[PDB]
């Protein structure tokens, strides 16, 4: 049921990609000829698109000059079976040359009917037949709350050669909600963020296997997500202590020039200091001064987050706790 | 035995060939050579 | 993985202490209809010792003991292939006063020069420094001296008076 | 209004902490993350009946087979009524037969009569579009999805003193274009495959598309899901395939492109929750509740939920729990593939405060795989809940509630011969046996009769003696023979071991005859370590290995005993390979080998290394 | 490759001599079926010889060699002795050699390392195909102990043993020379035989017949349908023992068959020994800087108060006491609804029956039709 961490692979689907990826570039090329009247194939085929690499979708804004005309002639089953059968015609002789069942495939892929057999169930690998049974074993007591026995099939499953990012980093709810002789997932999630630091380019023309970005990799213009959720819960973490200024030191460290999330975390830092000093334990020339700092980074790295791209904060509300932590200094 | 030490967390180590010049344990890159049993001989003066 | 280095592992490797250089650039096209923003490393540059910069800067006296500098280390030099050196403080003129200087070298400077000259020593606020020299001729005409990669120019100072504001021949 | 959001998307994924923090510092809880803070949740189901009637691929144009949602028809404005409760499934033969009300738990009523529309072609998809509020009213109408036709029905006045609902039709629109239409919604209005238009309802029974269409055609996607649906009474509707959301606003020509789901994830089903801002997407590999906003009434993309499962024939239905504090919106995944559901719950404030609770999951019935889920609107902290499914390989369909506190007929189609004359002739085996087995039970029930004889001891005299010099007879050929250079049977004697009667003298007598041999040719394989095989434990005795089974076959037979002492007296001649030679005779046959081989294979043949 | 292919079958058999405590004399046996197993590639020309050699052959000629001691171990124990990984079968490449690895090709080592187990009947090909090269008749004994294999499928379903003394008598009517059960090389074709000529095989459906004899035709009314509810739901119970926790292991390895997902059913008890056998995979189953540290944050025991050294007075119970809740589970003693339950038992042993010997469902399907379809033509 539950994704596995594999890199598994198959030439029976490395074919049938391939046999399906072949035929699609000839049918866009007939599309466009037809709308013209009125070589790995499959790098080819994604230099159409631009793979997102932050969402798994590449959503966007939609009131915007990104609308259309909605357009008015509409297709018909006289002119599909013309503009595909062209195409179906130079299929037909690699498609003899390819494994029947692989053939099989193309001809039922192609009238709809999409695959009912599930890629990772006929592997039969028995270390694959392991790493599918432990991960349909991990996440179902992590639903069934059992945590104990979920930390054992995990660390259990680390130690398996071949798994992924993908089990690793993302439930490391199991650490932090097992609290006996817990590391609070706080010093695995900055074991994630020591060695997958990596700020290279997302060079977006191959193919992706067994990596995808919005979970489980870094690239320059895209903050993993383990290096944000290691700032989130350890700033929640670090009030819940109550060492403000050993992650506002790191936070220092690593000016992400390409997010506004990282600055709001880098402002929202500076407004727990804000907020924890503004007592005043009196009812003091340096008391005072220093709170006036903190009051300064927030409204300037408030700033400098609003300034970049879509992070969109309650940027009134948090004006009037910044005057609200004045009021009580005067 | 040969031996060196690790420069960064005091490890004991020996390299003998197709052996990088690397702490096995930490990772780094400066190795001083250790002091082993050997005779010499001073004036008490 | 990203470990952090210490200056005495810079000294034992005989190599520079250098942090990283960043430099983010704005390529413009046709002012500002498609700007291109691009984070460019710089190589790395070497770095003063307990600076802001260094990996001992707010550091105790029995943790720079731990991480095999003196408990009183000072600072304020660079590691450059693992020999310690510094910039060595100059004397220059103080910054935005002019002062009357009378220079014997002034007259060398051409004929019917007199050796008198008011000398300023402009700073901009990222301390780049401009010295402009005003000089006193013998037929009472004053000569506004700059020097700008390396050659000097000199103009007319009622030229300069007139091209900073709007003047009338009383003002 | 929480503070982690893109403005395009926003998330709160799977167990990785999510992404907000306000940090109002109000003593209470200073925090207000996404995820929530409760105790558990367990789901206990409530089986119970409602009603009753390659293979490497599945169709996706094929969507449903039944529905289940209050009606409230024509006659019920002008009187008092509101709201009559009622489901329509398919049935027949190649599902053609298309076809209430509520005591405690859903069931069909008194008078249980089957409304038989008959039609001509193969039901694939049977909804309603569901209700407004804004209306006020509740529709009276249905449309379904067939082959050959598109079909509509109109619910008029639902009877109460007979339990009947007489059903009305429109006009079966046959096609004048040669393409299968996909899904239906109203809030005619059909996608077909790659073009969609505006049909129009009449008010007469008695006796089509308007002026205006549009088409989402994509040459490089190949699938035939798609599915429409009207969004936030704007006349918006949303248009999906497996690779991208179309918006299209038909009151202008405005066309905007919102979800582009081509690279890593697909679409996979849109249910359009009764609330009217609020409606959930399932794509793969995330879970999207996705809301309207009340700017611009377009796609208020809300807190989405990274789920696990990876598959290709996902669905999903949404049931609404109306508290007076909040909403909740617990959404059922569920497979064509396997047995399961996988629910996650969120909650919904009056500020847009979408939030997010856990996950669980629980199983189904092991006969099939789910292929039809819905929930009972039920007329609208101990969170209840209740729903139907429908299986697929069966035509069943059972209620289910849930609240917070395997036979094959192919193995029957393997027997069962209707051949009258060979019934008996077949039969008499299992009646010759009546006959051979109390032969046994008797015969060795006269050994019962006496215990410890010397009259036996003399017939076990007479056991090793003939044991003795027919292996002094089977031990004088192969020493002759020896010189083969290119075991035995043990059952040579059947004249005796069938009524011997003491297992621990056999057990001494053959140890009696093991140590006989002191001389060549003659070796054996011990018992005692090798017959803990049956038990899987530590068994170093024959004379122990009878009372474990002496303890194990008590209640299960009658008498208990000499069955199973006769079994003990057959294994021990079961295993009848005494008649191994000295180490002489297989060495002497491993050096014969290795000549015969060539040069090359004197280094391949070399154990005992390290 | 043969120097190594030999180097397996050694730590195979040398764990066979000492754990299950298979004698010494297995060695000198075993040697010999491996002697002459290479005659057969000698007379193939060495240019170009094609040597037909697989993981599946270094088991077929363990098992030839137990069925000449007339022993009571079964390919049942075969397929799964290597599921559980006891005896060195997957990953065998790895630690064993530690030299012949480095040069080996790689197609060379893919068959030699054991990734797929044997499936639809790769074990009994192997066998007959290496009962082809090298005779195993008139030096070996052909005898399968039959009477230890229906007694350990009496022992697997806790039935009446009134079935063992049926089933032998079962096979005394249909079987040519009434004992001495035929290994069955082959030879003069690649196809397999069509009439599942597998002894061992033969008598799978021998005991899935007799059991539906009796109680079809039932005459002495002497089990009752009460009794039968009492019998097929007994089977139907998840138990924690030390055969039927192996048996969990080896509906993991066969994902084709139904009931492969029957790890979603398991107890907290049931996944607790399931992990302590994972810790018996690891086993067999310069950057090393950062996978050590992620071991230092997750320890694979627990990561305090482990249960080894102050544990228990008994966790675990062995495979004599199962049967004691099973004998006295089964209490009663003293037609539409048998019909439907007729078939509810045969399909729930039957699926057993498909898991434990590692054939398909059509494997079995041809092999009751080529039985039945015998018997009957003894009386007409």
């Amino acid at each position: 049921m539950f994704e596995v961490p594999i890199t598994l692979t198959n030439r029976k689907f490395a074919q049938r990609r391939k046999l399906k990826y072949q035929y699609i570039n000839y049918i866009s090329r007939r599309f466009d000829r037809i709308s013209k009247k009125s070589s790995d194939e499959e790098r080819k085929f994604w230099k159409k698109y631009e793979k997102p690499e932050k969402s798994f979708e590449i959503w966007r804004t939609v009131s915007s000059q990104n609308k259309q005309p909605i357009n008015k002639q509409k297709m018909t089953y006289h002119n599909f079976k013309k503009i595909e059968k062209i195409p179906l015609r130079k299929m037909e002789i690699p498609l003899l040359h390819c494994t029947k069942e692989n053939k099989l495939y193309f001809q039922s892929i192609s009238r709809g009917l999409e695959p009912l057999k599930t890629s990772t169930s006929e592997v039969r690998n028995y270390r694959t037949r392991h790493i599918v049974t432990l991960t349909d074993l991990l996440h179902l007591n992590v639903s069934r709350h059992n945590w104990s026995l979920a930390y054992k099939i995990f660390a259990t499953l680390i130690r398996i050669p071949g798994v992924q990012i993908k089990s690793l980093w993302g439930i490391g709810v199991e650490i932090l909600d097992n609290l006996s002789n817990s590391s609070s997932g706080l010093d695995f999630l900055q074991w994630m963020c020591q060695i997958y630091s990596s700020k290279s380019r997302f060079v977006q023309n191959i193919n992706y296997r067994s990596i995808v970005p919005p979970f489980q990799t870094g690239s320059r213009t895209h903050t993993a997500k383990f290096a944000i959720t290691y700032l989130w819960s350890s700033l929640i973490n670090c009030q819940k202590s109550m060492l403000i200024d050993k992650i506002s030191e790191w936070v220092l460290t690593p000016p992400f020039m390409e997010d506004a999330e990282v600055w709001f975390i880098y402002a929202s830092c500076h407004l727990l200091k804000a907020d924890t000093l503004s007592r005043q334990f009196v009812n003091r020339d340096i008391k005072i001064n220093q709170v006036i700092k903190h009051i300064h980074y927030v409204r300037t790295f408030l700033k400098i987050c609003l300034d970049k791209g879509g992070f969109a904060v309650p940027s009134r509300l948090i004006e009037n706790q910044l005057k609200s932590f004045e009021s009580r200094l005067y | 035995t040969l031996k060196y030490i690790c420069a960064e967390c005091s490890s004991k180590l020996s390299l003998s060939r197709t052996d990088a010049v690397r702490c096995k344990d930490c990772g780094h890159r400066i190795l001083l050579k250790a002091r082993t049993k050997r005779l010499v001989q001073f004036e008490a003066r | 993985v990203e470990r952090k280095v210490y200056p005495s592992e810079s000294r034992q490797r005989l190599t520079s202490y250098r942090g990283k250089l960043l430099l983010k650039l704005k390529w413009s096209v046709n002012n500002g209809e498609e700007n291109l923003f691009e984070v460019r490393d710089c190589g790395g540059l070497p770095v003063m010792l307990q600076s802001n910069r260094c990996h001992l800067n707010k550091m105790s006296p029995y943790e720079l003991v731990q991480h095999k500098e003196e408990s009183d280390e000072i600072g304020g030099y660079f590691i450059v292939n693992g020999i310690e050196k510094l910039i060595r403080m100059l004397i220059v003129q103080r910054r935005n006063h002019p002062m009357a200087i009378i220079r014997p070298s002034f007259a060398n400077r051409g004929a019917s020069y007199s050796h008198y000259g008011i000398q300023i020593r402009s700073v901009r606020p990222d301390q780049t420094s401009q010295t402009n020299v005003l000089h006193y001729l013998n037929d009472g005409q004053v000569t506004f001296r700059f020097s700008w990669r390396k050659n000097e120019y000199l103009v007319p100072v009622v030229m300069i008076l007139k091209a900073l504001c709007h003047t009338s021949d009383r003002e | 209004l929480g503070v982690g959001v893109q403005g395009a998307s926003l998330y709160c994924p799977q167990e990785n902490y999510t992404t907000k923090k306000q940090e109002k510092p109000q003593w209470l809880r200073p925090v207000d993350d996404t995820l929530a803070e409760d105790a558990l949740d367990l789901h206990i189901v409530v089986k119970s009946l409602l009603c009753d009637t390659d293979a490497f691929f599945w169709d996706p144009t094929v969507a449903n087979r039944l529905d289940s949602q209050y009606i409230q028809t024509a006659s019920d404005l002008r009187n008092y009524r509101d709201g009559t409760e009622i489901i329509a499934y398919a049935s027949g033969k190649t599902g053609s037969v298309l076809n209430l009300t509520r005591q405690n738990t859903l069931h069909l009523n008194r008078h249980n009569n089957v409304t038989s529309i008959e039609l001509h072609s193969p039901i694939k998809s049977i909804k309603i579009p569901g209700a407004s509020e804004s209306i006020g009213r509740r529709s009276n109408l249905v449309g379904i999805i067939t082959e050959n036709s598109f079909q509509i029905f109109r619910i008029e006045s639902v009877h109460s003193r007979s339990c009947d609902v007489m059903v009305s039709s429109s006009e079966p629109l046959y096609f004048v274009e040669i393409d299968d239409l996909q899904v239906v919604d109203f809030a005619a209005i059909i996608d077909i495959k790659g073009n969609w238009s505006i049909g129009r309802i009449p008010k007469n029974f008695n006796n089509l598309i308007d002026n205006l269409h549009g088409t989402i055609f994509d040459p490089e996607e190949l699938s035939s899901w798609k599915r429409i649906e009207w969004f936030s009474h704007f006349q918006k509707i949303l248009v999906f395939d497996r690779s991208k959301m179309i918006e299209i606003d038909f009151m202008n020509n405005w066309q905007t492109e919102v979800v582009q789901a081509k690279a890593w994830s697909n679409i996979r089903d849109y249910k359009r929750i009764d609330d009217k801002n609020g409606i959930l997407l399932t794509s793969r590999e995330i879970i999207i509740v996705g809301a309207s906003e009340s700017n611009d009434p377009v796609r208020r993309i809300s807190w989405k939920h990274d789920l696990d499962p990876d598959d290709t024939t996902l669905r999903i239905t949404v049931q609404k729990v109306k508290k007076p504090d909040h909403i909740l919106l617990v959404a059922f995944v569920y497979s064509m593939r396997h047995k399961r559901i996988y629910m996650h719950v969120f909650s919904h404030r009056k500020a847009n405060l979408f939030q997010s609770l856990g996950c669980s999951t629980v199983l189904e019935i092991p006969g099939g795989t789910p292929t039809g889920i819905e929930t009972i609107l039920t007329l609208d902290f101990e969170l209840v809940v209740d729903f139907l499914v429908k299986l697929r390989n069966s035509s069943e369909v059972y209620y289910y509630a849930l609240s917070n506190t395997v036979d094959h007929p192919e193995w029957a189609s393997l027997f069962n011969n209707a051949d009258e004359r060979e019934k008996e002739s077949i039969g008499a085996l299992v009646s010759q046996i009546k006959l051979k087995e109390r032969e046994r039970i008797s015969r060795v029930q006269n050994l019962i009769e006496h215990e410890n004889s010397h009259d036996e001891d003399k017939y076990l005299q007479d056991l090793g003696y003939r044991l003795s010099i027919a292996t002094n007879e089977l031990l004088e050929s192969w020493q002759k023979t020896k010189d083969e250079s290119i075991h035995s049977k043990l059952k040579n004697l059947l004249e005796n071991s069938d009524s011997f009667a003491s297992i621990p003298e056999f057990s001494s007598l053959l140890d009696q005859f093991f140590q006989y041999y002191q001389d060549q040719d003659v070796t054996f394989i011990g018992f005692e370590k090798l017959l803990h095989l049956f038990l899987h434990e530590d068994v170093p005795g024959l004379d122990i290995f009878y009372n474990k089974l002496l303890q194990c076959w008590v209640l299960v037979s009658p008498q208990a005993e000499l069955l199973t002492k006769e079994i003990v007296k057959d294994i021990i001649w079961s295993l009848a390979r005494l008649e191994k030679p000295s180490l002489f005779e297989p060495i002497q046959n491993e050096i014969s080998r290795s000549l015969s081989g060539p040069y090359q294979d004197i280094i391949s043949s070399w154990d005992m290394d390290d | 490759f043969l120097k190594s292919f030999q180097f397996i079958l050694k730590r195979q058999i040398r764990w066979l001599i000492t754990e299950m405590r298979f004698p010494k004399e297995f060695e000198h046996v075993a040697k010999i079926i491996w002697l002459k197993i290479l005659k057969t590639i000698n007379d193939q020309p060495q240019e170009e010889l094609k040597l037909q050699l697989h993981m599946t052959s270094t088991i077929s000629i363990l098992y030839l060699a137990s069925t000449h001691l007339s022993l009571p171990v079964y390919t049942c124990d075969y397929i799964k002795w290597i599921c559980t990984a006891k005896m060195p079968y997957f990953q065998a490449s790895e630690i064993l050699p530690k030299s012949w690895r480095i040069q080996l090709p790689n197609y060379y080592v893919s068959i030699l390392e054991g990734s797929i187990s044997p499936f639809n009947g790769q074990l009994y090909n192997k066998i007959a195909l290496t009962c082809g090269m090298i005779h195993f008749k008139e030096f070996f004994n052909s005898e399968i102990s039959c009477q230890g294999l229906l007694l350990k499928l009496v022992m697997q379903c806790a039935l009446p043993p009134e079935f063992y003394f049926y089933t032998k008598q079962v096979i005394e009517f249909e079987e040519t020379d009434i004992r001495n059960l035929t290994l069955w090389e082959r030879t003069d074709e690649r196809h397999t035989g069509r009439v599942s000529n597998h002894a061992e095989l033969r008598v799978l459906s021998y005991f899935m017949l007799t059991i539906n004899w009796m109680l079809s035709f039932d005459r002495d009314r002497q089990y009752p349908l009460k009794w039968i509810l009492s019998l097929t739901e007994s089977l139907t119970q998840r138990t924690t023992t030390s055969e039927s926790i192996g048996r969990n292991i080896v509906k993991v390895v066969y994902p084709d068959k139904p009931t492969s997902s029957d790890y979603f059913q398991w107890s907290e008890e049931e996944t607790l020994e399931f992990l302590k056998w994972m810790e018996k995979q690891f086993l067999p189953t310069d950057q090393k800087i950062a996978r050590r540290k992620l071991y230092k944050i997750f320890p694979l025991d627990r990561e305090a108060n482990h249960d080894g050294e102050f544990n228990d007075s008994t966790h675990q119970l062995t495979f004599i006491e199962d049967l004691q809740e099973r004998y006295a589970k089964q209490t009663p003693f003293f037609p539409p609804a048998r019909k439907e339950a007729i078939g509810r038992l045969l399909t729930h042993i039957a699926s057993q029956l498909l898991v434990d010997f590692a054939i398909s469902k059509e494997q079995l399907k041809d092999c009751i039709s080529r039985i039945k379809n015998a018997c009957l033509h003894r009386m007409n």
